[PDB]
């Protein structure tokens, strides 16, 4: 048995690798995690032995903390390594990119003496840069789960531009419902205000999943984001609310000044 | 209309045709006009409706911000 | 006339998305910058109506401020599409990540009423999270280019994973050599210091364009960085120097504590 | 038969998992010469590149600055 992850990107069909699909196409077993039922069509034409891992995540209003999600969906994962399974997991966008399940199996496959990679994919983030003309580049670029952004002590440097991920379940301490509350925004966003005022203007990303539809690129003032629609998919782009400065003492010790700057 | 969306995000002729003019390739595909005024709205909800998936659930959410 | 910016992603022929492999088979040209020339090779099969970007970097020891290099690619890609061709322009990676020339070509093109765009490809920093089995949701990521850190002020947060792009290049102000020197990539090595002690690992990082060939993967204390062999395609990833400590203030405001944490 | 190799192999995940059990057994039955195959097998690169008539061919892959606007 073997496992390879692959990622399937966010647009239907065409944003796989061409070596990502040919993996799904050979594969004994593939194990899905896809956005919607015209990706998971696809996925079954494109090989007819599938395991959907939605089922792993709460049912019909069941109370059940995503850690149990996650290690079900590895163990499922690695049940078919185990028998012997050539198994490919097949996620969305990169499926190593604010993914744990694609990691944590290729840990434990490789303890358990299992042939086990992880090939990368475009993710939502990969899809931000081309949607909106920005290159993480130009100022440079911080990631955080929402979440561990405030749970945990994390600073941003407000010249970059920031990504708050998984937005829809900032403050959500349980990891048991599905969305936060719009008093845990507000509270995100007064954190927020020690680098960003309250006019500062953010954009609420969501790639496209279809090659019909848009991505969603809302533009609204921080205060504000409280009352916004936010889905599961959505991340917080927090552009930088002040330019680069001149670094004085490095530019000494290299002996040079901006005017030297090409 | 899955097997539309399935060409139409893989092939790069086929792209450049549909959106040099939406509503012919759309016709020409054989989509309804219910189905062509909801890609026209953006109304991916109703799409899937029309696609009939018997609400297919899909969260995608596969990592938490509370460490360990 | 009409631009299309791909990526071709950094391993040979695989890790093209299936619509970026669909759009340099239907283009009237193609601008390519590719890492070899197998992947020249690769590209002019699939469609052979290439012209090289690779001309306009500095021939035979000129001097030449890669800014004019840089206006020189948009230039010739622009005079395709103002003729009246169905441009694509074919560059390793993610066309619009550490990659000014298709944002600036996408810009000019729109600003002249021409159709542009650009489709998301795999990264450098998508092939490390893979090869290094390493989620950026983990304890967050940060990305700078490594001369921008030294000239202007950036503040790197220690607990998360930080990249320096263009490590080879750091602190070469003219904009002019293809290579930094040892006594640059020391001052970076003081300038870390204030977050990273000296004995601290960090990684040197190049994804494998090849599909016999493994991926640099170089671990070495920050002291020893100004004496390592490096390569314009190289990456210094330095990993947290500090784990995620609790955020008692939000926690407080939020009515929680660690304890309540799923 | 170098470049031809490569493209089928980075392309092929059947080729690529054949590879991955015996590289040296999938490069003799794609026509790899002896000092290719030692290429390979040293991650010699410019080797490879000296072996396929290409690298004389200049790549430079820095298509950004940090020098700013």
């Amino acid at each position: 048995g073997s496992l390879v992850c692959v990622g399937t990107g966010l647009q239907l069909a065409g944003q796989i690798s061409v070596l990502s699909r040919s993996y799904i196409e050979h594969a004994d077993i593939v194990f899905s995690l896809l956005p919607d039922g015209f990706s998971q069509r696809w996925l079954t034409k494109l090989n007819p032995n599938v395991i959907n891992l939605q089922q792993f995540f709460a049912q019909n209003g069941e109370v059940k903390n995503r850690r149990d999600t996650y290690e079900q969906m590895v163990n499922a994962i690695l049940d078919a390594v185990r028998a012997g399974k050539k198994t490919v997991c097949a996620l969305y966008g990169h499926p190593g990119v604010f993914a744990c399940v694609s990691h944590m199996a290729i840990t434990r496959a490789k303890a358990e003496g299992f042939s086990a990679k992880m090939e990368p994919g475009i993710s939502a983030e990969a899809c931000l840069w081309a949607d909106l003309g920005i290159d993480p580049g130009n100022s440079g670029h911080q990631s955080f789960e929402a979440s561990q952004f405030m749970f945990f002590n994390h600073v941003p440097d407000p010249t970059t531009h920031l990504l708050l991920w998984q937005i829809a379940i900032a403050g959500e301490h349980t990891l048991t419902q599905f969305h936060t509350s719009s008093d845990r925004l507000q509270i995100l966003v007064e954190q927020l205000n020690q680098w960003y005022p309250l006019d500062h203007e953010v954009v609420i990303y969501e790639a496209a999943n279809l090659p019909i539809q848009a991505p969603r690129i809302e533009r609204l003032p921080l205060a504000n984001l409280p009352q916004a629609h936010l889905m599961p998919i959505s991340t917080l782009l927090i552009p930088p609310a002040k330019k680069l400065e001149y670094n004085y003492a490095i530019l000494a010790k290299l002996g040079i000044g901006p005017e030297d700057l090409g | 209309l899955s097997d539309f969306f399935t060409q139409l995000g893989q092939d790069a002729q086929l792209m450049e045709d549909y959106k040099q003019n939406p509503e012919a390739v759309m016709r020409a595909h054989g989509l309804t006009d219910e189905q062509i005024n909801a890609v026209m709205t953006g109304d991916m909800e109703k799409l899937k409706t029309l696609s009939g998936d018997s609400s297919y659930q899909s969260y995608l959410v596969i990592s938490h911000g509370n460490g360990d």
